RNA sequence: GGUGGGCACUCUAAGGAGACUGCCGGUGACAAACCGGAGGAAGGUGGGGAUGACGUCAAGUCAUCAUGGCCCUUACGGCCAGGGCUACACACGUGCUACAAUGGUCGGUACAAAGGGUUGCCAAGCCGCGAGGUGGAGCUAAUCCCAUAAAACCGAUCGUAGUCCGGAUCGCAGUCUGCAACUCGACUGCGUGAAGUCGGAAUCGCUAGUAAUCGUGAAUCAGAAUGUCACGGUGAAUACGUU
């Protein structure tokens, strides 16, 4: 806004993992106020993650999150005849939000049985750089570095 | 087996494919002759498909149902009542809107001229 | 033993009536179980203000009814009836029970 | 709000109040659990013999000041745009503008 | 449909006319306005001219149109077609 | 003995009593698990107990009424914090930094005339 | 809480206290003010509502009412019965229900606010799969009735199919109100089961208890709400900035 008066809220209460980031992830997967359904979905996905193998499910979670947050972002700007696209570094807070939004949106459209299974598959595949989200990140990165001329 | 009935499905839902039995009718059928509704038809010995036949032959099925429905519709059509006239022209007969919104009895929009 | 129910459309005069009944009862030597404010009834209306088509232009009104309860213990003098012209004066509906 | 409209609604109210009880027992006879079919038929024909414009369902209450069929409030007797006039002057006891 | 507490609904004057019209058999139509009246089983084979809003249409009553009402055989709107 | 707190949250209220005990917990005369079934309501109702690390020492008797399950849990937390404050009134800071003593004033915004919801509007076609 | 009883508590409803840049640091023309901090339930007009300046659009209303002038007075006045305002090759505006697996069915269970009822609400018992019918208790109501909140949680099943999705349409049989449900009512049972696989150019709402979603009540009212006006439950994402 113009006034620059927005103040950020503090509601962050991970119940049984005590991990600050998973509460925000569950807020992202929540639809229409149904906290419990999203709660169950995320916990089921993490159970699948912990039973596929020996990796700590939470640790796999932040490893995927690190391997999916973009470093630079492209911003459009019309210069009087053409709309160019400058690169700019992404703020530390925006990285995780973009990562979660992309991860959830791409897990939405996979096509397995239940949403928890979709999320688990996305976390397993993106934990090494093979998911749709990771290639979207690569597309954004190459698009940003192909416009390095403006940058500043 | 059935009369071209679907298989690999629960008995009640499978029965509902008969054109004359719905959900509640199928429940009554399965309740009258002791059979588990949660049982697939492919797992039933014929010793009970036979009594399913006997029970289902009690009501109506396919050809005769259509026969009597068309009898009733033709009666309405030939009498000349308001219901019959409205039913001849393919227009809603319970008294719904026809200024707009009556495309379930007219299909596509059919624009003026071409 | 007698119980009094008091009803009014505003709080000032119902408070005045409760105060005067209570003080008369205290003077006449009787005992009073404290006044009880029953929950008020609020009925609301939403009325169009234009003579013709302006739907979003409405105006809202309300009527509140205030209710109080008194009751007395150990009565020997009955002049609360004797104030029939004064315990209720202008706009107070008074109901007497166990007369 | 023609004067004829008010006159004929007054006529309807008078004539509906005129009988106001024969209809009651006639309905009781028709809807009685055990009353025999013949009593049912006699009650039906007697009740249909009564004038048509004598039933409470034909009464459309109007503003007692202007006779406006619409915007009627039964708590008061007034229509939509006489109630506001009365309430602004403070005539109506208890009515105030509220926000909550 | 009307409840089964009172089987039919028939107007007094129309019922009286129908019951008169059986002493001498069907010869002339009965002119009426009561579209609300249901046809009785024992007035079959007689012709009734029911109001339409502009004139009276004649209807010859047969056994198959018993449970209906007179107004069901008099359309009050024309609609000869947009094209 | 004992201590009494009054908590309030989202049209819900809670009366809480703290006595010496062994963490029995009873809400409306039934167990905590039977009341809040598998959610973070247990976490929110217990938070001040472990933050003050007195979960095991207090016996709690609660009567809650009004609102929904989350609002009731917030009421229990508020009442527990107030009673804990009045018991050993030196740790007001400890709860204050956690924001438990503060009472949340958010309420359901009323419907407005001409609008669908408190803030939503019809679609506004301009032609 | 059923009783004796209690005036502790919640609650109800009258009167008060409280929040004032009040105190501290820094900037500032040692001004107005601004950025932070402590205390506090609340901090910077705390949240919301009512409140609409001079005038604008010869804006809307002569059909709510009132009214200048004009017009009809065997009709442009009044009474009645049927019909119409519900038409239907089409086009547009505002909504509702869905296209499903964060879901559909069956069973087990928990928690609201607000409001209406004596030309009224209408219980318990009994009779019907059901809408409902008989019955008459209680209440001129913080007392009795409307009146079971739903989503949420637990268990079982369905396993991606135009389907245990979706419910339109039509056939048969009923209930209720009403003098009277044909034109043209609302509901109930049985059967049928359409379009619909997330929607072109384009376009709208929303900044916190908000959007999203779930249910409840009232006015009008014999009967007739997916509309209107109110009430709670669960409960987000985002704002670097003014190119
Ligand atoms: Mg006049
Ligand atoms: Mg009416
Ligand atoms: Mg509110
Ligand atoms: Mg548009
Ligand atoms: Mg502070
Ligand atoms: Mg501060
Ligand atoms: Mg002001
Ligand atoms: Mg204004
Ligand atoms: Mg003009
Ligand atoms: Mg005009
Ligand atoms: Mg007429
Ligand atoms: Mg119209
Ligand atoms: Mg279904
Ligand atoms: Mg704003
Ligand atoms: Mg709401």
């Amino acid at each position: 806004p113009r006034r620059r008066v927005a103040a950020k809220r503090e509601v962050l209460a991970d119940p049984k993992y005590g991990s600050q980031i998973l509460a925000k992830f569950m807020n992202h997967v929540m639809e229409s106020g149904k906290k419990a359904v999203a709660e169950r979905i995320v916990y089921g996905a993490l159970d699948k993650v912990k039973e596929r193998g020996k990796a700590d499910p939470l640790e796999t979670f932040e490893k995927a999150l690190d391997a999916i947050a973009p470093l630079v972002e492209v911003k459009s700007r019309r210069v009087g005849g053409a709309t160019y696209q400058v690169p700019v570094e992404v703020r530390p807070s925006r990285r995780n939000a973009l990562a979660m939004r992309w991860l959830v949106d791409f897990a939405r459209k996979r096509g397995e049985k239940s949403m928890a299974l979709r999320l688990a598959g996305e976390l397993l595949d993106a934990a090494e750089g093979k998911g749709a989200a990771v290639k979207k990140r690569e597309d954004v990165h190459r698009m940003a570095e192909a416009n390095k001329a403006f940058s500043h | 087996a059935g009369v071209n009935i679907p298989d690999n499905k629960h008995t009640v839902i499978s029965l509902t494919y008969i054109y004359g039995v719905g959900r509640t009718t199928a429940q009554s059928i399965c309740a009258a002759t002791g059979v588990n509704p949660a049982a697939k038809i492919k797992d039933l010995s014929d010793e009970q498909i036979d009594q399913l036949r006997n029970e289902v032959a009690k009501i109506t099925t396919e050809g005769d149902l259509r026969r009597e429905i068309n009898m009733n519709i033709k009666r309405l059509m030939d009498l000349g009542c308001y219901r019959g006239l409205r039913h001849r022209r393919g227009l809603p007969v319970r008294g719904q809107r026809t200024k707009t919104n009556a495309r379930t009895r007219k299909g596509p929009r059919k624009p003026i001229r071409k | 033993q007698i119980r009094i129910r008091l009803k009014a459309f505003d709080h000032r005069l119902i408070d005045q009536s409760t105060q005067e009944i209570v003080e008369t009862a205290k003077r006449t030597g009787a005992q009073v179980r404290g006044p009880i404010p029953l929950p008020t009834r609020k009925e609301r209306f939403t009325v169009l203000i234009s003579p013709h088509v302006n739907k979003d232009a409405r105006d809202q009104y309300e009527i509140r009814t205030h209710k109080r309860v008194l009751d007395i213990v150990q009565p020997t003098d009955k002049t609360v009836d004797a104030l029939m012209k004064l315990d209720l004066a202008a706009g107070v509906e008074v109901q007497i029970s166990l007369g | 709000a023609k004067e004829s409209m008010k006159n004929r609604e007054l006529k309807r109210q008078l004539t509906v109040a005129k009988y106001a009880k024969k209809r009651a027992e006639l309905k009781a006879i028709i809807a009685n659990p055990n009353s025999s079919a013949e009593e049912r038929w006699n009650a039906q024909v007697a009740l249909q013999k009564q004038p048509r414009d004598a039933s409470a369902s034909r009464l459309r209450n109007r503003c007692r000041l202007t006779g406006r069929p619409h915007g009627f409030y039964r708590k008061f007797g007034l229509s939509r745009n006489k109630l506001r006039e009365a309430a602004m002057r403070g005539d109506v006891p208890g009515l105030v503008k509220a926000s909550w | 449909p009307r409840s089964l507490k009172k089987g039919p609904f028939i107007d007094l004057h129309l019922l009286k006319k129908v019951e008169v019209a059986v002493e001498k058999n069907d010869r002339k139509p009965i002119k009426t306005w009561s579209r609300r009246s249901m046809i009785l089983p024992h007035m079959v084979g007689l012709t009734i001219a029911v109001h339409n809003g502009r004139q009276h249409v004649p209807v010859l009553v047969n056994e198959d149109m018993v449970g209906h009402k007179l107004g069901e055989f008099a359309a009050t709107r024309t609609y000869r077609g947009h094209a | 003995t004992q201590n009494y707190g009054t908590g309030r949250r989202k049209t819900a209220t809670a009366r809480v009593f703290l006595r010496p005990g062994t963490g029995k917990i009873s809400i409306n005369n039934r167990g905590l698990d039977q009341f809040f079934g598998r959610e973070t309501a247990r976490m929110v109702v217990r938070q001040p107990l472990e933050l003050t690390e007195t979960v095991e020492k207090f016996d709690i008797f609660v009567t809650v009424v009004g609102g929904g399950v989350s609002g009731q849990a917030g009421a229990i937390r508020h009442g527990i914090t107030r009673a804990l404050i009045e018991y050993d009134e030196t740790l007001r800071s400890s709860l204050r930094k956690a924001g438990y003593v503060t009472r949340d004033a958010r309420e359901v915004e009323r419907k407005k005339v001409g609008l669908r919801k408190a803030r939503k509007r019809p679609q506004y076609s301009k032609r």
